[PDB]
């Protein structure tokens, strides 16, 4: 009609308007040019700038959207709220509160209330994460293999001597150990300070449909009670 | 305060000083007599100087403007092509929406017929999940 003769930035900013998932659905199939512009680098963007996005824009646009912790209850908010493969090394997990009894409060996060302590001997649990059902498609995965970020914090007793491990997977849809982070087992710092383990998996390859969280601890003294190593607030990223 | 303002077929408009202003690019204009606008005819230049008279302040969109738009395609562009023009930096959202909000949630069939634009595709679609 008057529509597809009106210049580019316009269009533009009509297009800018609509949800992703038509522009990528829908639009893309109306005619040649719209497609072409779908696919422009300037929609997107566009669209970015338009609500703060900016820290293939297309793909960062989605995945800014998708973006979120993607561990089930980090805390224990929800005791072992779909934690699982939990071994109850000696008297298992429990949760209690901040700061520790006899054992220093949070810092960089205060919506933290709450955290696991572990026994005298080795608990750990764990999370798989699917991907695909949380948002993200095997032609990103496999194509941009966006930064997976995988953090968790842990600390000591002032008290007693403690030990934490962590050790991440990802995975290739049958169950296929495609890259690791392990850390061997470690010195839960004296002083009881929170300490924050990182990783973040890139270049990984093409098939990762998994991640699996598994992290745990217990004590150096080997005592009745909850005097090993307490973790907290374990989260898991992909990074636009 | 009354700037004259003239349509591409002759007619000339006075509309207050107060009301413009409201378009950007007529306001900044002034710092810086019949103002020209001859790529508006007097159809949409009348319609343009009514949204700046309701607007002489300043999703969803005001109920008012949602029943003002209520025009013929035709009649929206030439505004969301005005506005553009005259930087009436709020008509053109709301003029914008107003089309998108015709394009959302249609088919490519649908859309196509909405806004009668052809079919341009060969062979398959390029469907992907995504």
């Amino acid at each position: 009609e008057y529509l597809a003769e009106l210049p580019e930035p316009l269009l533009l900013r009509v297009l800018a308007e609509l949800p992703a998932t038509e522009l990528v659905q829908a639009c893309r199939l109306v005619c040649l040019r719209w497609k072409e512009l779908v696919d422009g680098a300037p929609l997107w963007l566009l669209k970015c700038q338009q609500e703060g996005l900016v820290p293939h824009w297309q793909q960062f646009y989605f995945l800014s959207k998708r973006r979120r912790n993607l561990l089930r209850n980090p805390c224990g908010e929800e005791d072992l709220e779909g934690w699982s493969d939990v071994e109850h090394g000696g008297d298992g997990w429990k949760v209690e509160e901040l700061p520790g009894d006899n054992g220093v409060e949070f810092t960089q996060d205060d919506s933290v209330k709450k955290y696991f302590a572990s026994s005298f001997e080795w608990c750990r649990k764990a999370q798989v994460i699917d991907l695909q059902a949380e948002g993200y498609w095997e032609e990103l995965l496999d194509t941009t293999q966006p930064a997976i970020v995988v953090k968790d914090w842990y600390s000591g007793r002032t008290d007693a001597g403690s030990l934490y491990e962590l050790t991440v997977r990802l995975l290739s849809e049958n169950e296929d150990v495609l890259a690791e982070f392990a850390t061997g087992q470690v010195a839960v710092p004296e002083d009881g300070s929170w300490m924050e383990i990182s990783h973040t998996f890139i270049d990984y390859g093409p098939g990762v449909r998994f991640v699996r969280f598994e992290h745990g601890g217990q004590d150096s003294v080997y005592w009745k009670g909850w005097f090993g190593a307490r973790v907290t607030n374990s989260s898991v990223w992909v990074e636009p | 305060p009354s700037i004259k303002l003239q349509s591409s077929d002759g007619e000339i408009f006075e509309v207050d000083v107060e009301i413009a202003k409201q378009s950007v690019t007529i306001k900044t204009m002034l710092e810086d007599d019949p103002v020209p606008l001859p790529n508006v005819n007097a159809a949409i230049l009348k319609k343009v100087i009514q949204w700046c008279t309701h607007h002489k302040d300043d999703d969803d969109i005001p109920v008012w403007d949602q029943e003002f738009l209520k025009v013929d395609q035709g009649t929206l562009f030439e505004l969301i092509l005005a506005a553009n023009y005259l930087d009436i930096k709020g008509l053109l959202d709301v003029t914008c929406k107003t089309v998108a909000n015709m394009i959302k949630g249609k088919t490519p069939e649908e859309i196509r017929k909405t806004f009668n634009i052809k079919n341009d595709f060969t062979e398959e679609e390029e469907a992907q999940v995504r």
